[PDB]
DNA sequence: CAGGATGTATATATCTGACACGTGCCTGGAGACTAGGGAGTAATCCCCTTGGCGGTTAAAACGCGGGGGACAGCGCGTACGTGCGTTTAAGCGGTGCTAGAGCTGTCTACGACCAATTGAGCGGCCTCGGCACCGGGATTCTCCA
DNA sequence: TGGAGAATCCCGGTGCCGAGGCCGCTCAATTGGTCGTAGACAGCTCTAGCACCGCTTAAACGCACGTACGCGCTGTCCCCCGCGTTTTAACCGCCAAGGGGATTACTCCCTAGTCTCCAGGCACGTGTCAGATATATACATCCTG
């Protein structure tokens, strides 16, 4: 009667994709929740600041891409950017 | 008449007598080769030969002048791409690898170029066996149609050894295998978990080339798991030991493999049939087999005929499942023409009705 | 009501072991008790501030997680 | 005369939710407006990072002959990676433990 | 005679044992008492969720382990193996907590 | 065209003449004072935003600013800044 | 009608602008609504802190026989006070210099 | 441009050390200091150029530098803030 | 004979001189060249405002001074007066930059 | 070295409670449509960044002598580790109670929005006085008998 | 405990450019009113923190013995520092050209807002199997005669 939402459904789907015989504890599924929320807040705050620096009013894919390039180190940013651009490109083709 | 079969099995044991000396000499040169490949500086630093045994039950072998060994190579984070949606051939890519991939020169863009890496393998192996000439050993280069580098040794006379590169991955036994290795109700679930925590292998083989990227396709290999299960072939893992009861599983396996070997070579039209078909069928027969009493050498001939019945029933309904990948069932007409499978059936009729005359050789 | 002597000497030796320490002088215990007291005082001051602002009486796990996150010591596994 | 729904995560080809991320971006005081391709990008990135961590964790799990991932395995995955350990350098994982190391001089 | 171990072997065994575990190395009732006593200066008649005390304990143990690592580094730097309050003071001064 | 810009120079100068009726200020020091005011404005405003978000609210009030000031400033700075702020709001609401 | 205007900082009794702070709070994406007493509090606190810095800075400028504050005096003020040094602990001041300090072990 | 890290002369590292309060300096300190300065500069200029590219400009302004420093915990007063 | 000063007096005089100034202690043209060379890897044909190079120089000099302070502390800790690369490495390892 | 003692990784047998599905349903996300304003673009100005040249002098660079500090070696003595027998209090299981968190409904005061006035703060212009900067003499401070 | 070199503070005069004040104006804050909804109270439920009581046993504690490690002293030998000479290249003043930042005007398309509808994700309930625990072995390592 106090419905509260999380990310565990999608974390579990991803797990069944990468390791389709492995489970997860109940504390690891809390740690992954905290991790997703932390990274979300980081990326979103940096994109907000980026749009404020350039006198814009909207947050677009370009702000998210620049925020990802600012926050992730080294080869993490290259792969994350490729993932994002592939996803957006596939989405617009509909 | 299991005595005639038993003495032909003894005959196989006399190939074995010739082949302990032949196999030891080849093994020794390859072993020296192995130690030499691990010291030289190249992308092949840690390359073991993967041991699946030496026995006929364990290795590729035919007429005494041809041997096979498996060389394994551990590979970094690998991502597979299904190319034959049957589920038998793959493209290989990498993942992030933050430190560095010491193989990027072997890739065409994002896909691993098997051809280039194999070319480097061939070059390095030929040069290295060329750099030490104790035993008269040379390299032969045949058509680039099946990627195997065959050494010819003149000691005592022609010894051929096809060297097959195999990549080793430790990751997860990909999803195409998810309901492979079904033994849970036969041996147990604890073994299956343990077996499936082992690594798996990818071997270069160009799936017939209705495709652009050639060589760049790979097939799955589970040679180590297969050797383990076969050498603990029984519901009682005590099989083939003094601690347990000798059964007729291995005898039937040798009987069908060699019978087929002789019949297929004497009628060369049917060469699309490979030794893996017999292993897959016997895997299915041993897993559905609930009874240890269904395998005992005094009933060798009856179990073997039952196996023949199993073989015809597998043939009949147009599918023979890959024991590790049920989604890839190799008994598709597109790789074996229907008439040829039935022609083999006719040959089976031929063998079955004639009282194994092809065995009346010596 | 000292309660700082309840962080015993074997417990401090165990914390030192987990950190890769082989030998330990005898004046390390009284110093690390003070260090721990300072750290706890800071974190609990901030947690109680977060608690009073919500007009609550109990300190929850989220107050602690926020007080930690605002000192550069993010903690995973207790919500958030 | 409807167009029976097709989730945005399905169009993007993702497992993470695009509409929930859109809502969280709008009701979070980040900007006045939010573009149409921003939640798609952000959910793709979150899914990439999640998969990247979970794979190294399942590897550490199945090394110790385990089936379920525990926090120790997440910790071993984070700390044995010079980039994920730079992204989470000042994060503490509950029940995670430390990485085993002894200084050479102490042996 | 029986089996006197030489000074430094049980210490290495304990290092290897506690670098492999994940438990909490401080007793829980004393820590809880200490937390309540510290907090009764900022506001009286407080209450604590169990998760709050567990979070505080996890954070404090992580802090102290991470500080003992730098203390050990400073000791090694000074051509020693015993850690002394000088090393804790140097570590906390370089880290910026002073 | 000339693109008017804002700064806190007028108010910093008034405060200076009110605390030191004889001293002047350089221009680089005035730049430093502008950067300082912008910095701690941002700090307090972001902390109060987070506070309002944790507690399900949608408004920033003087209570949020009070507790953000108690979280950010150390020791006696917080005590005196809270006294100043409360005194000012009391005077203001009295019109 | 329309009695004479009166700035909000005049009523509050401050020298910092309450209207500009209200606008900067309403345009900075901090919350949906901004109460009426929040910019007054915030301007009072900003004014307190700037006067607290400028007093020490003018003292440092006077102890050098100078009538004009420069960045060096701001740095001296900040680094010498114990509470302003915890607030501005991770800040670099352009043309500020350091605090003259030699370790005792190095003296002759 | 090549071999410009050598323009951080040794008599200048000595002055930075004097301002840092050090009395006697080894002879291997200068290469260490050049390497440290080079990695610091790389880390700051990468972020300043990311900001610049996002703004679609071709000159690096002082605000790009101030933001790149602020996002690493090295806030700098006096250049726009 | 004339006025040989003993080793360590001009060093203390320089300490007192440079702890009282506010100037920049690195030449400006070499620093600007170094900055442009470093930046020509991330994007070619860039331009710089003078204020940008001045900001970079101020930040870098503040960083290096603050690091030499901790290097000196580590040297004093190790019962020395000469600073060595060991001390820089210890300082940057404790601070968390490694 | 070579045995001897101890500790640790390794196999089985048993039981449990925590994880993985499965079901019911409600709330939040999707489909379709409209209306405005933000952003993309094109053109134009004019600032300021880059490039060059010539002279000067300050700083860097190179050499050299020597003294002081880093570093290795040797001895001693004491403080810390290891092991054992006592003793204290932590941990676990169970019971009872009530304070306080969490939610729900009502309503009222408070903050957004808008339209018209008007003064505060910004940009530009001008001027003197605070502060570099050079001389020139006073007075500290270091280095030896 | 002196006395002389040589930095360093202190006073004095000149001069220059930047801070401080004035003026004109425009746009952003104030005043006055309306409206809708966020949040403040008032009640009620029922979770979960707090206080207690036995009981077992694991961990803390205190003590003794001995050894290895910290610390102090001595001695040598490089290697950094202080000074002097040479050279090189920053720095300052200057002029020139053009790239690109910054602003304006115009138009369109992209996003917010609403309304209707239905499926996905949440809460609750089972069922069973991965893992925790206990016992028995075998291999690995440290230590001392
Ligand atoms: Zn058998």
């Amino acid at each position: 009667r106090s419905r509260k939402e999380s990310y565990s459904v999608y974390v579990y789907k991803v797990l069944k994709q990468v390791h389709p015989d492995t489970g997860i504890s109940s504390k690891a599924m809390g740690i992954m929740n905290s991790f997703v929320n932390d990274i979300f807040e980081r990326i979103a705050g940096e994109a907000s600041r980026l749009a404020h620096y350039n006198k814009r009013s909207t947050i677009t894919s370009r702000e998210i891409q620049t925020a990802v390039r600012l926050l992730l180190p080294g080869e993490l940013a290259k792969h994350a950017v490729s993932e994002g651009t592939k996803a957006v490109t596939k989405y617009t083709s509909s | 008449e299991p005595d005639k079969l038993k003495k032909v099995l003894d005959k196989l044991r006399l190939k074995r007598k010739d082949i302990s000396e032949a196999a030891e000499t080849v093994n020794k040169v390859v072993e020296r080769l192995l130690r030499r490949m691990q010291k030289r500086e190249s992308e092949f630093k840690g390359v073991e030969q993967l041991n699946t045994g030496s026995y006929y039950e364990h290795v590729k072998i035919s007429a005494p002048n041809e041997f096979d060994v498996m060389f394994k190579l551990e590979v970094p984070r690998i991502e597979l791409q299904e190319y034959y949606e049957t589920g038998a051939f793959y493209l290989v890519k990498f993942k992030r690898i933050p430190r560095g991939n010491p193989l990027s020169h072997f890739l065409e863009g994002e896909v691993l170029s098997a051809t280039k890496m194999l070319s480097k393998f061939r070059k390095i192996i030929k040069e290295e066996v060329k750099e030490i000439k104790d035993i008269d050993v040379s390299v032969e280069k045949e058509k680039p149609g099946s990627p195997a580098v065959t050494l010819l040794i003149r000691n005592p006379e022609e010894i051929s050894v096809d060297i097959i590169l195999a990549l080793e991955s430790k990751g997860s036994w990909p999803i195409s295998t998810k309901e492979g290795l079904p033994i849970q109700g036969w041996l147990g679930t604890k073994v299956r978990t343990n077996l499936r925590r082992e690594p798996f292998y990818l071997v270069p083989k160009n799936a017939k080339d209705g495709n652009s990227f050639q060589g760049e396709t790979w097939r799955l290999s589970f040679s180590h798991t297969e050797k383990y299960i076969l050498n603990n072939h029984g519901i009682e893992k005590t099989c083939c030991e003094s601690s347990g009861a000798k059964c007729c599983r291995k005898e039937c396996l040798k009987l069908m493999k060699y019978l087929l070997e002789q019949l297929k070579k004497e009628f060369q039209e049917l060469d699309a049939f490979c030794s893996y078909h017999v292993k897959t069928a016997i895997f299915h027969m041993w897993t559905q087999d609930p009874q240890d009493s269904q395998w005992d050498p005094r009933n060798l001939s009856s179990c073997f005929d039952k196996l023949l019945a199993f073989f015809l029933e597998c043939l009949r309904t147009e599918k023979l499942d890959h024991y590790f990948i049920p989604k890839f069932n190799l008994f598709s007409q597109e790789l074996i023409d229907r008439k040829s499978k039935e022609f083999l059936s006719k040959k089976i009729e031929y063998e079955r009705n004639n009282g194994f005359p092809i065995f009346d050789k010596l | 009501r000292d309660n700082i002597q309840g962080i015993t000497k074997p417990a401090i030796r165990r914390l030192a072991r987990r950190g890769g320490v082989k030998r330990i002088s005898g004046l390390i215990y009284e110093e690390t008790r003070g260090v721990l007291k300072v750290f706890l005082e800071n974190v609990i001051r901030d947690a109680v501030t977060y608690t009073e602002h919500a007009k609550r009486k109990t300190v929850t796990a989220m107050d602690v997680v926020y007080a930690l996150k605002r000192q550069g010591r993010t903690l995973y596994g207790f919500g958030g | 005369a409807r167009a029976k729904a097709k989730t945005r995560s399905s169009r993007a080809g993702l497992q993470f939710p695009v509409g929930r991320v859109h809502r969280l971006l709008r009701k979070g005081n980040y900007a006045e407006r939010v573009g149409a391709g921003a939640p798609v990008y952000l959910a793709a990135v979150l899914e990439y990072l999640t998969a990247e961590i979970l794979e190294l964790a399942g590897n550490a799990a199945r090394d110790n002959k385990k089936t379920r991932i525990i926090p120790r395995h997440l910790q071993l995955a984070i700390r044995n990676d010079e980039e994920l350990n730079k992204l989470l350098g000042k994060v503490t994982i509950a029940q995670g433990g430390v990485l085993p190391n002894i200084q050479a001089v102490l042996l | 005679k029986p089996h006197r171990y030489r000074p430094g072997t049980v210490a290495l065994r304990e290092i290897r044992r506690y670098q492999k575990s994940t438990e909490l190395l401080i007793r829980k009732l004393p820590f809880q008492r200490l937390v309540r006593e510290i907090a009764q200066d900022f506001k009286t008649d407080l209450r604590f969720q169990s998760s709050a005390v567990m979070a505080l304990q996890e954070a404090s143990e992580a802090y102290l382990v991470g500080l003992f690592e730098d203390t050990n580094l400073a000791a090694i730097h000074a051509k020693r193996v015993t850690i002394m309050p000088k090393d804790i003071q140097l570590a906390r001064r370089i880290r910026g907590e002073r």
